[PDB]
RNA sequence: ACCCAUAUCCGCAGCAGGUCUCCAAGGUGAACAGCCUCUGGCAUGUUGGAACAAUGUAGGUAAGGGAAGUCGGCAAGCCGG
RNA sequence: UGCUUCUGGGUCGGGGUUUCGUACGUAGCAGAGCAGCUGCUGCGAUCUAUUGAAAGUCAGCCCUCGACACAAGGGUUUGU
């Protein structure tokens, strides 16, 4: 049936996330 | 010559007890015990007979906003003693005593406790009633 | 040894056991168990509450 | 074997619910043949199936 | 010496002593299956829908203390199985259970 | 950084192997040491832990404040039936280690002591010592015995005896007995063996090895807890409320740098089920067990001279978990490891013990008998139906 | 015809999400608030069996002190008709 | 840890202990009172006696030698 697409981009370890940012 | 034995302990610093004398306080605010070491996050507690630091949080302006030394007689907490009875008391009570052990007021109301009683002597001889 | 009887009771307390309460004013009660302390705390009437001694000793039983 | 058909048909001819709907254990191969509301109805003139009574709710 | 029917007095207490309030009256049934294959060796126990009623009569919860039961070992009827015998469970209502002895009952 | 805010640390290194212990009696790691001018006794027993009770006695110590009062203490009932001697061991003093040389057991030996030498005592055939006790009624097999009893003369430094516990007397569910080495100190090595071949095959009681007002050392296994985090094993500080992953726990194993987590940092584990071996417990009563004479029994075993009552050391309902205490008794000061039921290492003391706190001679007043199970008022059946009066059922 | 929604729609699906409306008992109660029951419906929501270890999540209770903890009365608790 | 010396575990019951606090029924010229009949009969929360009564009590409490059946079994393995 419906091919299961590809696992859609989730924004996370970018900037806008407070969990993980490096140094600044 | 006959020390004082370990007996349990509830008042730590926070406490506010009441001024069992005629001078004017109602209150005494512990602000720390005499005659402890320390360790890491354990607050200074003093029970019955114990010499202890304390402010008058209310009561005469000549009283209020300066430190006393003060002894705890009266506890709510039930302490054990030697010949094997739990007596506790109704509130938490203090008298205002100076470093060498002279009483600052004249009378004492409610009952003095006898571990309170054999070690401080001026104390046991204003008091009325003994434990 | 003095065995001293319970206030609230009228129970023999045994000096290994009891819980003793003086209060402001003076007379100095003892009490067997935290049944009787709460009953007292609670100012129930010993003549009242059916177990008790002075119970007994109001209805002649 | 399989008495939901009986079941949803007398509760449709007693105009009730399924619940109500007290059928036979011990004649459980003369109900299963019915499949339909003709043998229903003859079912209910036997007696084989009953309507439950209402659970009473008290006033008192 | 097979045929036997006979009286018990189950405390269903003290197994049903520890567990939680969901499970209680389901695992006294299981005491009592246990409790069958314990004094009886058949492992084809069949107890009856009258039990069961007196079991749940209070709820799943609340489960009666002191139970009465005849418990009877029969003869396999036809539908053979490896299980030679069986036993069946059955309720008796009895008011107080004060000085009630394990009767062995006659047919 | 360092540590702003210096603390003590939560636990010992000296008792971190925290493992539940592969044997479950109280083995004795050291004796106390012999010396030539004191005779020969039984340096050790082995009890069991029955209940708890208070005591009521006269303090005599000068100077302080309890002079001359009543004061309650914890005591430990201990069960101590007289034990049986079935056999000896000698011991031969090598370079590498203290080495055990020649086992002789006893012609007779006990069925609580052949309980010991099977796993599964159905299925065994009871069939155990039978080519051995051959030994004992032939011509040949006394002339080895005394062959090898006349090595043990020469070349034997340390004689222990083996002695296994009376279980039949004992309220307990088991039956199979617990053997035991106890070291006599004493003489010399032939006067030490030669009372150990008197007192073969023979009951030892409590009153032979142990005194009055004696300082003695427990060894037992601790009360078993199972697997128990750090903060209930290690009593470390909590982690405050707002902490996501767990607060009962450790925060913080250990540095960057060292790479490994380190021996001494507390992790969660096994709590209780551990040997231990606490010193200075004091005796204070040694107390006769039942015996029938002139009909009736005497029982009377809470008896002291200020009470006078026909009351035993058995509480009200027998005492809890345990069962009636019919055997000879020790009663000792504070509390013991273990819980109840339990198996109990009796030791001599090993410091020489000269102190004015230990060198108290204990006179008893009251021994309180109330019902441990739940708050008991009444210390016997007599007294309790005097303040009753006739009951419905009576 | 049927589903009209914790299984018939849309969310990759028998997805704790979203979707426009009608019908509207008895007691307790101011109430269409919360709880139980009557008509109707259901098997506890992609499973169970055996023990109740540590960490947890959701609930609770603590003698004496009553914010001394913490960045901060955060959370919980007190008052409640 | 236990699993046939007419001996042992277990089930039930009985005592021992202990928790709560006086059970259902019956009686009462006890009961604030109210109603009907010429003192009696009904409603009535609560109180007293029966009644330190009733209920629970090892699932991880203590003795039973009082009734009961069970318990000398089944399978896998190992040699100088
Ligand atoms: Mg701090
Ligand atoms: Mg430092
Ligand atoms: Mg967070
Ligand atoms: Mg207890
Ligand atoms: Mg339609
Ligand atoms: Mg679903
Ligand atoms: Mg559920
Ligand atoms: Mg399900
Ligand atoms: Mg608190
Ligand atoms: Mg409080
Ligand atoms: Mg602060
Ligand atoms: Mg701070
Ligand atoms: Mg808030």
């Amino acid at each position: 049936d419906p091919v299961p697409y590809q696992p859609p981009f989730l924004c996370q370890w970018g900037r806008h996330q407070p969990a993980w940012k490096p140094l600044m | 010559s006959g020390a004082k034995f370990r007996i349990s302990l509830g008042l730590p610093v926070g406490a506010v007890i009441n001024c069992a004398d005629n001078t004017g306080a109602k209150n005494l605010y512990i602000i720390s015990v005499k005659g402890i070491k320390g360790r890491l996050n354990r607050l200074p507690a003093a029970g019955v007979g114990d010499m202890v630091m304390a402010t008058v949080k209310k009561g005469k302006p000549e009283l209020r906003k300066k430190v006393h030394p003060a002894v705890v007689i009266r506890q709510r907490k039930s302490y054990r003693r030697k010949d094997g009875v739990f007596l506790y008391f109704e509130d938490n009570a203090g008298v205002i005593v100076n470093n060498k052990g002279e009483m600052k007021g004249s009378a004492i109301t409610g009952p003095v406790a006898k571990e309170c009683a054999d070690l401080w002597p001026r104390i046991a001889s204003n008091a009325g009633s003994i434990a | 040894m003095k065995v001293e009887l319970c206030s609230f009771s009228g129970y023999k307390i045994y000096p290994g056991h009891g819980r003793r309460y003086a209060r402001t004013d003076g007379k100095v009660f003892q009490f067997l168990n935290a049944k009787c302390e709460s009953a007292f705390l609670s100012k129930r009437n010993p003549r009242q509450i059916n177990w008790t001694v002075l119970y007994r000793r109001k209805h002649k039983k | 074997s399989m008495l939901r058909l009986q079941k949803r048909l007398a509760s449709s001819v007693l105009r009730c619910g399924k619940k109500k709907v007290w059928l036979d254990p011990n004649e459980t191969n003369e109900i299963a043949n019915a499949n339909s509301r003709q043998q229903i109805r003859k079912l209910i003139k036997d007696g084989l199936i009953i309507r439950k009574p209402v659970t009473v709710h008290s006033r008192a | 010496n097979e045929v036997v029917t006979r009286e018990y007095t189950i405390n269903i207490h003290k197994r049903i002593h520890g567990v939680g309030f969901k499970k209680r009256a389901p695992r006294a049934l299981k005491e009592i299956r246990k409790f069958a294959m314990k004094e009886m060796g058949t492992p084809d126990v069949r107890i009856d829908t009258r039990l069961n009623k007196a079991v749940w009569a209070k709820g799943i919860r609340n489960v009666p203390y002191r139970i009465r039961v005849r418990l009877s070992r029969k003869r396999n009827e036809d539908e053979d199985s490896p299980n030679k015998l069986y036993t069946l469970v059955t309720y008796v209502p009895v008011t107080t259970f004060k000085n009630l002895q394990t009767v062995n009952v006659d047919e | 950084s360092h540590r702003k805010f210096s603390a003590p640390r939560h636990g010992s290194l000296g008792f971190l192997p925290r493992k539940r212990s592969s044997r479950h009696r109280g083995k004795v790691k050291s004796f106390p040491k012999d010396d030539p001018s004191k005779p020969v006794h039984l340096t050790a027993f082995l009890g069991y832990k029955a209940g708890m009770t208070h005591i009521v006695r006269e303090v005599d110590r000068p100077g302080s404040k309890v002079n001359k009062k009543e004061v309650v203490e914890a005591v430990t009932i201990v069960e101590t039936p007289p034990m049986v001697v079935v056999g000896i061991v000698g011991y031969v003093e090598t370079p590498r280690g203290l080495r055990t040389f020649k086992t002789v057991f006893a012609e007779h030996i006990s069925d609580e002591c052949k309980r010991r030498f099977y796993k599964n005592w159905h299925k065994s055939k009871k069939k155990a010592f039978t080519k051995y006790c051959k030994k004992w009624q032939d011509d040949a097999g006394k002339r080895q015995l005394d062959k090898d009893f006349s090595s043990m003369k020469k070349y034997c430094q340390v004689i222990r005896v083996l002695a296994h516990t009376q279980m039949r007397l004992l309220p307990l569910r088991q039956k199979k007995a617990h053997l035991m080495e106890i070291q006599v100190n004493g003489g010399t090595v032939a006067e030490k063996l030669d009372w150990a071949r008197e007192r073969l095959e023979q009951q030892v009681p409590v009153s032979q090895v142990f005194g009055q007002d004696e300082m003695i050392d427990v060894i037992g296994v601790t009360k078993g807890k199972g697997y128990k985090g750090v903060t209930s094993r290690w009593h470390t500080k909590k982690l405050p409320r707002k902490t996501h992953r767990g607060l009962r726990k450790v925060a913080c194993i250990g540095a960057w740098h060292p790479a490994r987590v380190a021996f001494s940092v507390a992790r969660a584990g096994q709590k209780g089920y551990h040997h231990r071996t606490e010193i200075n417990k004091k005796i204070y009563k040694i107390g006769q067990g039942y015996l029938i004479k002139d009909g009736k029994l005497i029982k009377n075993n809470a008896s002291t001279d200020y009470d006078l009552s026909d009351k035993s050391i058995n509480p009200l309902g027998g005492f809890v978990h345990y069962g009636e205490v019919t055997n000879d008794f020790v009663m000792l000061k504070g509390c013991v490891v273990g819980t109840k039921k339990r198996v109990l290492t009796l030791r001599k003391s090993l410091l020489v013990q000269t102190k004015r706190r230990a060198l108290e001679k204990i006179d008893l007043k009251f021994i309180d008998t109330t019902s441990k199970f739940g708050h008991g008022r009444f210390q016997t059946v007599e007294e309790k139906k005097a303040f009753m009066g006739p009951l419905k059922k009576d």
